[PDB]
C-alpha cells in the first residue's frame, strides 16, 4: 500500500483514454451487437478451454472495440479479429500463453495460421500498440482490498457480473470499467451479505451509491435476465466449484435503492 | 518511416531480445538506436517480449527513461527506434575499470535511477531486468533505464507472474526461495546490487547457480530467521539445512560509503519485501542531501 494509491489514480485516466468509440457499432454496415454477443460469448469458452485469466479475456474484448472503432470488418472476418486479440491478449498477460497453432485449431479451419498473423500485425497497427489497457478486473481486485472482512462468495460474484457486462455492447460500453466494478461489486456484496458499497471505497473512488446508479439499473437487469440471454457460456463458467458456483445463487428481488 | 531512410554503423549487442544497432537518419543527420527483431525462425508472430516493451515505453514518459521514437513494422522485420545516448553502464565501467567511478557521479546515478524507478512503478510496471547492460548513460551525467523487454504489467494487489525473472546475480531473495507472490521489491533488490557494485568496483552476489547465490546472500546479510523474515521457513524453497550464518559489517562490505549510504543500502537489501524500501521513500533517504548532476570522465 506505498503506490496503490497512484496506480489508482494513473488507472481512472487511462480508461478514459482506452475508451473505444461509443457508437461505433451504428457506423458498422454489416455488424451488429448480437454478433459481437457471440464472438465475446466464443471467446470465453475459448479462455476456458485453455484455462485463460480473466483478465486475458477483458483485455481481448477492449482490443476488439477499439479496433471496430477505426475499421469496418464483415461479418466473416470478425472471428478472426477476435482470435488475434485474444492472441495479443495472451501473449501481454498470460506466463505461458496458448501457441498461434492452437489459436488456428479453435476457429474450426475456418482461417489458416498465415491470416491469423497478419491480422495480429493489423490490430497492432490499427490500435498502435497500446495494449496496456485498464478493465473492469483490474478496478475489480483493488475494490476486493476493501472487504470487511475477506469473502470468497462475493469476489466470484462480482468477476461473474463484470463480465457478464462484456456480452452486450448496449448498454455497458458506455460505462468506464471503474463505473462497471463498482456496481459489479455493490451488487456481489448486497446479494452474499446484504453490505453495501462501503465507506472507505467512497473515498477512494469519489463513487456513491447515486453516481453508481445508473450502470446499477443495468447490471441488475441483465443479472435477473441472465438464464434467458442467448449467449451462456459465462453462466456455465461460473458453475464451477473454481468460483463457488456463484451463477447458480438466487439475485435479489429489488435493490431498494 | 521507412528503413530505407536510415543507415547502419554498428551492432552494438544482443539485448534480452532482438539485436541492437547504432543507425544514422540518412535525412535529418539524426542518429538513432535500432532493435532488431526477426519475425522468421520463430513463426509465432510478434513475440510477447516486444509487445510488452512497446506498449510499456510508449506509456512512460520520464527523463530516466530511454525515448521510444518510432515502431517500424515490416512483415519481414520489427524495428525499434530509440533516441541514441552514448553507453550502456557496463561499458562505462570497463572503461573507468583503472580509475572507478566518482562517489558524487554514483550517488548521482543511483537517484536518478530510483526517479525513474518510482515512475515505473506509479504506473503498475515491474522492470524485472535491472542490470548495468540494460542502463544507459549519456555524455552529460544521465542515465536511462533501458530494455523493458522482461517488463511487466502488474495488477494490484499481484497474482503470480513467470519465477525465471531478474539475472541471477541481482535477483531478490523471494524470487530465490520461489514465493508464490513478488512485486515492486525485486526491482529494489536489483538496485541495491548495481548500487553496492557501482561502489566496490566488483558485483556483490556473483553466484554461479540458484543455490550458491543463496548462499552468497546469507553469508554477507546473515541467514533469514523468523524474527527478520516473519514466514522464512514455511517457503517452498527453504531448507532446514540451511547454514545459519551471522551478518557481517557493512563498513566491511561496502568501505567506501558514508554511515548516510550504508543506512539507504541496508535498507534496498532488507529481506522481508514488505520492509524493503521503496524508490519513493528512497528518495526521501538522508543520503540524497547533496545530490549533483556530474559529467562522466572515460578517457584515463
Ligand atoms: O541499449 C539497449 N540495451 C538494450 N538491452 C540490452 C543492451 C544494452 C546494450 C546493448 S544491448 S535495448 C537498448 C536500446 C538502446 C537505446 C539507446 C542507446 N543509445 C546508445 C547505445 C545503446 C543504446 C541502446
Ligand atoms: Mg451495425
Amino acid at each position: 500500500p506505498d503506490y496503490h494509491e497512484d496506480i489508482h489514480t494513473y488507472l481512472r485516466e487511462m480508461e478514459v483514454k482506452c475508451k473505444p468509440k461509443v457508437g461505433y457499432m451504428k457506423k458498422q454496415p454489416d455488424i451488429t451487437n448480437s454478433m459481437r454477443a457471440i464472438l465475446v460469448d466464443w471467446l470465453v469458452e475459448v479462455g476456458e478451454e485453455y484455462k485463460l485469466q480473466n483478465e486475458t479475456l477483458h483485455l481481448a474484448v477492449n482490443y476488439i472495440d477499439r479496433f471496430l472503432s477505426s475499421m469496418s470488418v464483415l461479418r466473416g472476418k470478425l472471428q478472426l479479429v477476435g482470435t488475434a486479440a485474444m492472441l495479443l491478449a495472451s501473449k501481454f498477460e498470460e506466463i505461458y500463453p496458448p501457441e498461434v497453432a492452437e489459436f488456428v485449431y479453435i476457429t474450426d479451419d475456418t482461417y489458416t495460421k498465415k491470416q491469423v498473423l497478419r491480422m495480429e500485425h493489423l490490430v497492432l497497427k490499427v490500435l498502435t500498440f497500446d495494449l496496456a489497457a485498464p478493465t473492469v478486473n483490474q478496478f475489480l481486485t483493488q475494490y476486493f482490498l476493501h472487504q470487511q472482512p475477506a469473502n470468497c462468495k462475493v469476489e466470484s460474484l462480482a468477476m461473474f457480473l463484470g463480465e457478464l457486462s462484456l456480452i452486450d455492447a448496449d448498454p455497458y460500453l458506455k460505462y468506464l470499467p471503474s463505473v462497471i466494478a463498482g456496481a459489479a461489486f455493490h451488487l456481489a456484496l448486497y446479494t452474499v451479505t446484504g453490505q453495501s458499497w462501503p465507506e472507505s471505497l467512497i473515498r477512494k473512488t469519489g463513487y456513491t451509491l447515486e453516481s453508481l446508479k445508473p450502470c446499477l439499473m443495468d447490471l441488475h437487469q441483465t443479472y435477473l435476465k441472465a438464464p434467458q440471454h442467448a449467449q451462456q457460456s459465462i453462466r456455465e463458467k461460473y458453475k464451477n466449484s473454481k468460483y463457488h458456483g456463484v451463477s447458480l445463487l438466487n439475485p435479489p428481488e429489488t435493490l431498494n435503492l | 518511416g521507412s528503413m530505407e531512410n536510415f543507415q547502419k554503423v554498428e551492432k552494438i549487442g544482443e539485448g534480452t531480445y532482438g539485436v541492437v544497432y547504432k543507425a544514422r537518419n540518412k535525412l535529418t543527420g539524426e542518429v538513432v538506436a535500432l532493435k532488431k527483431i526477426r519475425l522468421d525462425t520463430e513463426t509465432e508472430g510478434v513475440p510477447s517480449t516486444a509487445i510488452r516493451e512497446i506498449s510499456l515505453l510508449k506509456e512512460l514518459n520520464h527523463p530516466n527513461i530511454v525515448k521510444l521514437l518510432d515502431v517500424i513494422h515490416t512483415e519481414n522485420k520489427l524495428y525499434l527506434v530509440f533516441e541514441f545516448l552514448s553507453m550502456d553502464l557496463k561499458k562505462f565501467m570497463d572503461a573507468s575499470a583503472l580509475t572507478g567511478i566518482p562517489l558524487p557521479l554514483i550517488k548521482s546515478y543511483l537517484f536518478q535511477l530510483l526517479q525513474g524507478l518510482a515512475f515505473c512503478h506509479s504506473h503498475r510496471v515491474l522492470h524485472r531486468d535491472l542490470k548495468p547492460e540494460n542502463l544507459l548513460i549519456n555524455t552529460e551525467g544521465a542515465i536511462k533505464l533501458a530494455d523493458f523487454g522482461l517488463a511487466r504489467a502488474f495488477g494490484v494487489p499481484v497474482r503470480t507472474y513467470t519465477h525465471e525473472v531478474v539475472t541471477l546475480w541481482y535477483r531478490a531473495p523471494e524470487i530465490l526461495l520461489g514465493c508464490k507472490y513478488y512485486s515492486t521489491a525485486v526491482d529494489i533488490w536489483s538496485l541495491g546490487c548495481i548500487f553496492a557494485e557501482m561502489v566496490t568496483r566488483r558485483a556483490l552476489f556473483p553466484g554461479d547457480s540458484e543455490i550458491d547465490q543463496l548462499f552468497r546472500i546469507f553469508r554477507t546479510l546473515g541467514t533469514p530467521d523468523e524474527v527478520v523474515w516473519p514466514g522464512v521457513t514455511s517457503m517452498p524453497d527453504y531448507k532446514p539445512s540451511f547454514p545459519k550464518w551471522a551478518r557481517q559489517d557493512f563498513s566491511k562490505v561496502v568501505p567506501p560509503l558514508d554511515e548516510d549510504g550504508r543506512s539507504l543500502l541496508s535498507q534496498m537489501l532488507h529481506y522481508d519485501p514488505n520492509k524493503r524500501i521503496s524508490a519513493k521513500a528512497a528518495l526521501a533517504h538522508p543520503f540524497f542531501q547533496d545530490v549533483t548532476k556530474p559529467v562522466p570522465h572515460l578517457r584515463l
